[PDB]
């Protein structure tokens, strides 16, 4: 009952050393790695589910929970952190109400802190669905989240 | 270019003539490297291309790699007369096009300001920042093309590979690399030639070549810049290595969170395959070599050799006790040669010239140049490149423009979490794999971060230990448990709940973690604690007393 | 080979893998927490530190060289070892009193010897996983992440249902998605438990149910497995004795057991029935090759992994279930008491028998299954000197068995018993045994009137996958999940390693040697049972036959 997964597996030939690439493509398709999909991959590739789970929980890219409609990524590299990234994290926490690695119950937001994005000159930076920011502050991020929520309320 | 070198030279000369005519004719070069696209360079490219389509104007609009001025907004260079604007916004394409493409009037507003002189220099070659840098790997700054093997060939590309394949022999390539004194730029500093020798003489008919695309530092982005700029230089270095050590397959391990670098390297592999520079036979010399891109799912530990190989095989990136080294039994037990992307980039440059010319840069023991990424509050920040005899002051002031008004130098980080923290004292000592090595520091992977007086050093050590505890693979007790315990003590420090017994516990635990950890991640995990305690012990004491000397710790 | 240890000349073996092992073989012990079982590997604990050339390194990864000078005990090494042990203990669930490994735990012994009396570090919270859904019980708060269980389950049992998950401080050995073990493809062989050096993996204890049953007015009946008697002397640190089972009978009667029967009688019954089933199958060439169904771990594994072979499974139930059904449906009637009055206790070397007793096809036959360790706990609790207990025989009519039935306790026993029954009915000319590898024995059997066949004995799950992938010329296959068979069962005394299992097999062989009944048909009580209560095919099928169903998740 998973056509795209079967296609990805066939593309890589159910080969063990392609497990990471397979998982990344599955995650792109589904936005996370659901238990049913991991079970299917284990069954098709002849790999016990525990091994795939061990791989999936080891690497930062993979997520075992659905991504938010607006996926919030805030850099926590050295430059951004010395430039106020903890303030951005706290403001996001106090506005939306979610710690890094979590998705709001309404699946509208999801937070995750990543490494240096290659934009340290704008430290601290923050990305929402691919659109980057810079020189951010607690007030600024609160404003950004408020306006995104307001826009999300004109289409209800 | 397909089955022999005569046709390759013919094709290369044709491409050189086309490139020269493009240099003469009008062209647009929009920097597309990371940092430029974070300030809206993609929108600038869309604006320029749409305007050219709407105005019906043979101008060669092109994509170029990072130009070393990431802090200067999106960057655009005009080819016939290098004007190299900066801060170009997508709301200003009509004016730039109609004043520079056709009329040719320099736009004083969009040029590059000079932090030292405070003037809008018209060209980058004339800027002091460019002049003070010693470019050897960053070539054609602002007038290069990343997404095209034709431009790289036109720029005297892969002729080093031709020379290696047809003129000189594996053993001589290795001996040349040995005498060149090229040391690993991934941070270790191990002499590359000896490593190549190890992999060559190692028993076996099948070997592998692995390029570590990882930055080795969560705050640095210079290896990513190299991959995005000239994927073909890396490709050429790796193919040369595969020929030298007699390897048939090679893997480029690049993180999946750097999509542009992965796309560029995949495209470059495809382009090299199309021309026959990769495949069942290259130049008709009987040497086959295929290269593959291995996306990384993200784990700082995978920068370690054995963990890297484990992640390439599709398993958890867990390291193992080093002996046997991967040079003898790496991927699937076959001999493997692992080098940083910078080392592979230096291979083609070294083979282009002699050892004598390559050795003129650096010091007697550290020949060549090094690429760094500079962050933190400075007038100019980004990717630089300097000779291996440069002191931190030279970089921080003459090559990066100094600090922005209201900020002063307090400390500098050189290798990120695994690197060392340096105070003002260590500023007058040239970068070198020996000077800092024995002076309790190191050049590191390349990432540099300046720390101002508004930052607390306890907070810095806490941040690095937080990173280490998150990244620890969890295999061995010292790292897995000790990094967490040390992070806990540091958090107690930053929250005003620290005593002297906590400081003694931290010092002893740091010694234990440093000595007993299985792999390099754990061994260097306490480096920030040891360095900050050596240089800024009074800050820890002040936190014990009850007041942060700076003002970022909440109490 | 000359080396210097603490400034003293030591001669070690010329060829050794690492310094630690060489010193150990020469009698010099270096503290460490890597060597914990036969499934151990070096490099994780980091406590084996030595100083060579003024630099400290792990001796488990140091190749000795002539003239090496090593300091095994320096103040620096002392501090590092104490720090590492304190690091382990700080986040360890330190509740030894209720721990299964209490008294035989290397970590507890090191804590005692290192004089750790205060946790200098902080017991920082970990997201611990507690699982009690299965007879195999998991508690990651005690796990030291040695990885022995992962290797056992993957490489030795061929299941691999437990794996390292996450990383760093949150590293944990767990099932996929922390699913309850009873809902996984775990076969409940308990080998991971047999190898675990802590209480992280333990066997579900059921002594309180037995005490409750003994205290009531219902009739408690016990039955002892063959392999229980060959191993329970280890718990008491005394030499083997072929009289162990009868001492157990005396002890159980003392603490109020009404009857104690011998499960080896059930083994005789099962072998007698299975020989006939196999002979019919051979005659009509149907449902071959035949797989033995006496090992419930193998049965569950097949239900998960080989749904095509479920019909090939022997339909005869295991000795525990067969004897228990006899007790509940025949003996209860012969005794004049309702079946609801009987509480049937089974003493087994196996964790998978606890699962089997609770299976839907067997519900309400065996009331509780206690392992050899739980029986040893009963004895120790009484403080009775078991070695001085006067033996008495098992109770009639299920207290006698042939040596072939008792042989079930070790790998190959059920196949030998089947061959014994076939020979006693349809003679066997010769048997040619062959050993393709360590745990596989292939025997060619020729009967008097032709119709020869091949049978294989496989002990240790995981060997099964490859054997079934390469041998289509066998008619009957015996599979035991645990290496060496039931003498190495998950419920056996700890430590449970190869040498101990071999010694247990020797004990069982000596116990079989003193038995005068050679084959099941020489068991007059078994013949009388068949003649009185298992005459028609319908009754025999109802009493001694069971079914199997596929196992899948969705
Ligand atoms: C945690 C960790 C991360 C590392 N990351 C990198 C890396 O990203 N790139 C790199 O070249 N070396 C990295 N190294 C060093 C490698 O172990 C190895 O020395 C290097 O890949 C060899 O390449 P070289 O010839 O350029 O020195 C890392 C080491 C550790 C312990
Ligand atoms: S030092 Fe850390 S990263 Fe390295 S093996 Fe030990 S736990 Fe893993
Ligand atoms: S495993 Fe059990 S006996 Fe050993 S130290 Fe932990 S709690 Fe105590
Ligand atoms: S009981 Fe057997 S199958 Fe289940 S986890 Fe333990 S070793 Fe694996
Ligand atoms: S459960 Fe036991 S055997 Fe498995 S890793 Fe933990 S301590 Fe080791
Ligand atoms: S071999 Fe014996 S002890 Fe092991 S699972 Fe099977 S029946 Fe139980
Ligand atoms: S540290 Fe945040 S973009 Fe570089
Ligand atoms: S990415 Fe444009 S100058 Fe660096
Ligand atoms: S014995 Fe455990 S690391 Fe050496
Ligand atoms: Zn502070």
């Amino acid at each position: 009952h998973f056509e795209k997964v079967e296609e990805i597996l066939k593309k890589y030939g159910y080969k063990r050393e392609n497990l990471i690439k397979i998982l990344l493509e599955i995650q792109e398709i589904y936005r996370y790695l659901p238990e049913d999909v991991i079970n299917y991959v284990s069954t098709a590739m002849g790999i016990p589910p525990a091994k795939i789970y061990g791989v999936a929980t080891f690497y930062a890219q993979f997520s075992l929970k659905p991504k938010g409609k607006y996926t919030i990524m805030v850099c926590d590299g050295t430059a951004c952190h010395m430039a106020g990234s903890p303030e951005v994290l706290k403001a996001i926490e106090e506005e939306t109400g979610l710690t890094p690695g979590n998705v709001t119950e309404d699946l509208m937001f999801s937070l995750d802190q990543v490494g240096c994005l290659g934009a340290c000159a704008l430290a601290p930076v923050m990305v929402i669905n691919g659109e980057v920011y810079g020189n951010l502050t607690a007030d600024k991020v609160k404003e950004i989240l408020r306006k995104i929520k307001e826009k999300e309320r004109e289409s209800a | 270019m397909f089955k022999n070198a005569k046709e390759f030279v013919q094709y290369a000369n044709k491409l050189k003539t086309l490139r020269e005519k493009k240099l003469n004719g009008v062209s647009i070069y929009v920097c597309v490297g990371t940092g430029c696209t974070a300030k809206g360079a993609l929108k600038v490219y869309s604006a320029f291309e749409e305007e050219l389509k709407k105005r019906n104007l043979k101008v060669t609009l092109n994509r170029t790699g990072c130009c070393g001025r990431c802090s200067s907004g999106p960057l655009v260079k005009i080819m016939p007369y290098r004007f190299f604007y900066s801060n170009v916004a997508p709301e200003d394409v009509p004016e730039i096009v109609d004043r520079t493409v056709l009329k040719g009037e320099p736009i004083e507003r969009l040029f590059l300001t000079d932090p030292l002189t405070g003037e809008k220099v018209p060209r980058i070659e004339d800027t002091t920042l460019f002049k003070n840098q010693d470019f050897y790997i960053m070539e054609a700054i602002g007038e290069s093309e990343c997404d095209s093997i034709e431009d790289y060939i036109a720029r005297s590309g892969y002729e080093s590979l031709v020379k290696a394949l047809t003129s000189m022999t594996p053993e001589e390539i290795i001996e040349t690399v040995k005498a060149s004194g090229l040391r690993g730029r991934g941070g270790g500093g191990f002499p590359t030639g000896l490593k190549w020798e190890f992999t060559r003489k190692a028993q076996g008919d099948i070997k592998f070549v692995v390029c570590n695309g990882d930055e080795g530092d969560p705050g640095a982005f210079m290896n990513r810049t190299l991959l995005e700029r000239d994927p073909h230089l890396v490709l050429e270095g790796m193919i040369i290595a595969g020929y030298a050590v007699g390897a048939q397959k090679g893997y480029a391990y690049i993180r999946a969170e750097y999509p542009f670098a992965v796309k560029m390297f995949k495209k470059a592999i495809e382009d090299a395959r199309k021309l026959g520079l990769l495949g069942e036979n290259i130049l008709g010399t009987g040497f086959s070599f295929d290269l593959e891109v291995k996306e990384g799912a993200g784990a700082f530990v995978c920068g370690e050799e054995t963990a890297l190989l484990a992640s390439i095989e599709g398993k958890r990136g867990m390291p193992r006790p080093k002996p046997p080294f991967p040079a003898q039994s790496g991927l699937w037990g076959k001999p493997t040669l692992i080098n940083n992307v910078e080392t592979y980039a230096n291979i083609p440059r070294i083979l282009r010239d002699g050892v004598e010319n390559y050795r003129k840069r650096g010091t007697e023991n550290s020949p060549g140049t090094k690429m760094f990424s500079v962050a933190g509050p400075l007038k100019a920040t980004g990717i630089i490149e300097v000779e291996f005899g440069t002191t931190l002051r030279d970089i921080i002031y003459n090559i990066c423009g100094g600090f922005v008004e209201g900020e002063e130098f307090k400390a500098v980080q050189i290798g990120g979490p695994s690197g060392a923290c340096l105070s003002e004292d260590f500023i007058d000592m040239p970068l070198d794999y020996d000077t800092l090595k024995k002076a309790d520091a190191m050049v590191g992977s390349g990432g540099i971060v300046v720390i101002t007086k508004k930052t607390c050093m306890v907070e810095v050590a806490r941040f690095f230990l937080d990173f280490t505890k998150r990244e620890s693979c969890g295999k061995c007790v010292p790292c897995r448990e000790g990094t967490m315990q040390a992070y806990n003590i540091l958090e107690k420090f930053t929250h005003g709940k620290a005593t002297y017994e906590d400081l003694k516990t931290l010092e002893h635990l740091s010694k234990t973690i440093k000595t007993a950890s299985l792999c390099g991640l754990g061994k260097t995990a306490p480096n920030p604690i040891l360095s900050t305690l050596k240089l800024f012990r009074e800050e820890y004491i002040a936190h014990i007393e009850g007041e942060c000397p700076s003002g970022m710790c909440t109490a | 080979m000359k080396i210097y240890v603490d400034g003293r000349e030591v001669i070690i073996n010329d060829n050794e893998r690492n310094l630690l092992e060489a010193l150990k073989n020469v009698g010099i012990e270096i503290p460490n927490l890597c060597y914990l079982s036969e499934a151990s590997i070096y490099g994780a604990c980091r406590m084996c530190l030595v100083e060579i050339n003024g630099q400290i390194t792990t001796s488990c990864t140091l190749k000795p060289y002539e003239g090496m000078k090593v300091k095994t005990n320096t103040p620096e090494i002392y501090e590092m070892r104490r720090n590492i042990l304190e690091l382990i203990l700080a986040t360890h669930n330190r509740d030894c009193t209720t721990c299964d490994r209490n008294g035989s735990c290397k970590l507890q012994k090191y804590a005692e010897d290192f004089g750790i009396r205060k946790i200098r570090f902080e017991a920082l919270k970990k997201e611990h996983v507690r699982d009690e859904s299965a007879p195999v019980v998991r508690d990651t708060s005690k796990c030291i992440l040695c990885g022995d269980c992962v290797r056992v389950c993957e490489e030795i049992q061929g299941v691999g249902v437990i794996e390292f998950a996450k990383r760093g401080f949150e590293s944990v050995v767990t099932t996929a998605f922390d699913t309850p073990l009873i809902e996984t493809e775990c076969v409940l062989c308990g080998q991971c438990v047999a190898y675990c050096p802590t209480g992280a993996l333990s066997i579900r204890n059921d002594i309180d149910k037995l005490i409750e049953a003994l205290e009531s007015d219902k009739i408690v009946i016990g039955m002892i497995a063959p392999a229980v008697r060959a191993a329970i002397q280890e718990e008491f640190g005394i030499d083997e004795d072929v009289a162990m089972a009868e001492k157990l009978v005396s002890f159980l009667k003392t603490i109020g057991f009404d009857k104690v029967f011998d499960v080896s009688f059930g083994a005789d019954l099962v072998a007698y029935e299975e020989a006939h089933e196999f002979y019919e199958r051979l005659k009509k060439g149907e449902r071959l090759p035949q797989f033995t169904s006496c090992c419930p771990a193998w049965v569950k594994h097949a239900e998960h992994t080989y749904p095509q072979y479920l019909q090939n499974l022997s339909s005869v139930k295991s000795p525990q279930q067969a004897l228990g059904t006899v007790i509940k449906k025949i003996y209860a009637r012969k005794l004049g008491v309702p079946e609801e009055k009987i509480f049937l206790v089974s003493f087994m070397p196996c964790t998978a028998k606890k699962f089997e007793a609770e299976r839907e096809e067997h519900e309400g036959i065996v009331d509780i299954v206690l392992t050899t360790r739980e029986l040893a706990q009963l004895i120790k609790m009484s403080r009775i000197d078991i070695n001085r207990v006067e033996p008495q025989p098992f109770d009639r009519p299920y207290g006698v068995s042939s040596q072939a039935g008792l042989g079930f306790g070790k790998a190959g026993g059920v196949f030998s018993c089947v061959l014994s029954v076939l020979n006693e009915e349809i003679g066997i000319e010769k048997v040619d045994v062959k050993s393709p590898e360590d745990g596989i024995r292939v025997a060619e059997v020729t009967l008097k009137d032709g119709t020869s066949f091949k049978g294989a004995v496989i002990y240790g799950l995981g060997k099964v996958k490859k054997f079934l992938e390469e041998r289509k010329d066998v008619e009957i296959i015996e599979v035991m999940a645990c290496n060496y068979g039931c003498v190495g069962g998950g419920g056996q005394p700890y430590p449970n390693d190869s040498r101990i299992r071999e010694h247990r097999a020797k004990v069982l062989r000596d116990t079989m040697g003193i038995k005068s009944l050679l084959t099941p048909v020489e068991n007059l009580f078994l013949m009388k049972l068949y003649e009185e209560d298992l005459k028609d095919e319908h009754t025999r099928h109802e009493i001694l036959h069971t079914t199997y169903r596929p196992r899948r998740r969705y």
